[PDB]
């Protein structure tokens, strides 16, 4: 009992420093978070593609083309962004 | 609690940066990231 | 070390796709209920956490 | 679907009965909505004529 | 002469208000760690080609390097370009004119 | 424009839309109109006043509904998203609702 006590206490202290050192043992944790973020960043960036349209920001397309023409541009942008959302959701499901 | 950082995590960190605490009187940070929202967990850190 | 949960996110389908444009929403209505499906899946994940 | 929120919940829930819980039915309080512009002074007319 | 351009050739390639981000532009830019040529007290003022752009600044001794003028033919067959310094602002000028190759104004 | 609602700030072109945001930072001679991670036009320089001015998009948070069972009672209570209570009805544009 005397030196099983010591060994225990000392070893706990070890765990402390070991972690503090810099092994981010919490790597298996960090990843998750980061992994998620990356997935978010892509989604956000995907708002700059025009998927074949003459431009990207809806406001413009609306602010340049008549409704009957708008139809085309708008629809294409819709399909593109819908696909981006779908991919994001499916990935989220898997990671879940 | 300090070895896990959010510094190089763009959207999550900058959404966590809607806590300017006075910096802008009217900051509805749910209307700044285009729908992308983050709900809070049912359990905080203190209760865990 | 074990991971237990992750970040709970949710996204405003209409805001993401047709943000603030009332001409875009009426076109989105032609695709049926995709936003509803997506919000449902995301909510399921958010509860699972 | 515009009434005490309970009603719009019943709307989204697609049933005329709801259980105990919570429901995201957000972005449903109409937006501020005006129509104006700011610009410059280009007094000179075009020679197109 | 030929010297390593340790790092130069970074100019706002845009006119959009941007802040703490990391944008990845794609345009004509001085290739890093590349080279250059020049001359010195030779008597000078030679000619040189232009490609698409010319990163160019130099040891202004006592302001002696004054203006950079263009002009492909100088038989006065093109209203090209000429820039020096006329108190208020540089003499931006265009006209196919003489292209007096060795500047002079009395001074 | 107005400076408090989705007056559609059409500053010299861009049909920017957004309540409040009487913002101010720093710019440069070329610097004219804002751009963030997602380009989200941060600020702008007015065509005929010429300054700096950012703005948050149509600024209206999200709402969910707590409930006991529909047949259990008809009472409900709504919980919003991240919104300081100060601007609740004004932050759901209560006036027209
Ligand atoms: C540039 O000049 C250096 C000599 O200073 C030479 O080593 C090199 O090959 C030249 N060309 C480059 C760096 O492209
Ligand atoms: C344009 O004219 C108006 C007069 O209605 C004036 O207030 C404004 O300052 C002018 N803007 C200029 C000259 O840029
Ligand atoms: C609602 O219906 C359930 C199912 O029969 C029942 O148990 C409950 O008592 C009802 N609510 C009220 C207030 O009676
Ligand atoms: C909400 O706004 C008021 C008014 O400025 C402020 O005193 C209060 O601290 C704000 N709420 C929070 C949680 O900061």
């Amino acid at each position: 009992q005397k030196l099983i006590a010591n060994q225990f206490n000392s070893a706990i202290g070890k765990i402390q420093d070991s972690l503090s050192s810099t092994p981010s043992a919490l790597g298996k944790l960090q990843d998750v978070v980061n992994q998620n973020a990356q997935a978010l960043n892509t989604l956000v960036k995907q708002l700059s593609s025009n998927f074949g349209a003459i431009s990207s920001v809806l406001n413009d397309i609306l602010s340049r083309l008549d409704p009957p023409e708008a139809e085309v541009q708008i629809d294409r942008l819709i399909t593109g962004r819908l696909q981006s959302l779908q991919t994001y959701v499916t990935q989220q499901l898997i990671r879940a | 609690f300090n070895k896990v950082t959010l510094a190089d995590a763009g959207f999550i960190k900058q959404y966590g940066d809607c806590l300017g605490d006075i910096a802008a009187r009217d900051l509805i940070c749910a209307q700044k990231f285009n729908g992308l929202t983050v709900l809070p967990p049912l359990l905080t850190d203190e209760m865990i | 070390i074990l991971p237990v949960s992750m970040t709970k996110t949710s996204v405003d389908c209409t805001m993401y796709i047709c943000g603030d444009s009332t001409e875009c929403s009426n076109l989105l209505l032609q695709y049926g209920s995709f936003c509803t499906q997506l919000n449902r899946a995301l909510t399921g994940i958010a509860v699972e956490q | 679907c515009a009434l005490d929120p309970l009603s719009e919940t019943k709307c989204t829930l697609k049933s005329f009965t709801v259980e105990k819980g919570i429901y995201q039915t957000s972005n449903f309080r109409v937006q501020p909505t005006e129509s104006i512009v700011r610009f410059p002074n280009i007094t000179n007319l075009c020679p197109f004529g | 002469a030929y010297t390593n351009s340790f790092t130069r050739g970074v100019y706002y390639p845009d006119k959009v208000f941007r802040s703490s981000v990391l944008h990845s532009t794609q345009d004509l830019f001085l290739p890093f760690f590349s080279n250059v040529t020049w001359f010195h007290a030779i008597h000078d003022n030679p000619v040189l080609p232009f490609n698409d752009g010319v990163y160019f600044a130099s040891t202004e001794k006592s302001n002696i390097i004054r203006g950079w003028i263009f002009g492909t033919t100088l038989d006065s067959k093109t209203q090209s370009l000429l820039i020096v310094n006329n108190a208020t602002n540089v003499v931006i000028k265009v006209c196919e004119f003489q292209f007096c190759n060795d500047p002079f104004l009395g001074v | 424009l107005v400076k408090n609602k989705c007056v559609n700030f059409n500053f010299n072109g861009l049909t920017g839309t957004g309540v409040l945001t009487e913002s101010n930072k720093k710019f440069l001679p070329f610097q004219q109109f804002g751009r963030d991670i997602a380009d989200t036009t941060d600020a702008v320089r007015d065509p005929q006043t010429l300054e700096i001015l950012d703005i948050t998009p149509c600024s209206f948070g999200g709402v969910s509904v707590i409930t006991p069972g529909t047949n259990t009672s008809n009472q409900v209570a709504v919980l919003y998203q991240d919104v300081n209570c100060t601007e609740v009805p004004v932050a759901i544009h209560a006036d027209q609702l």
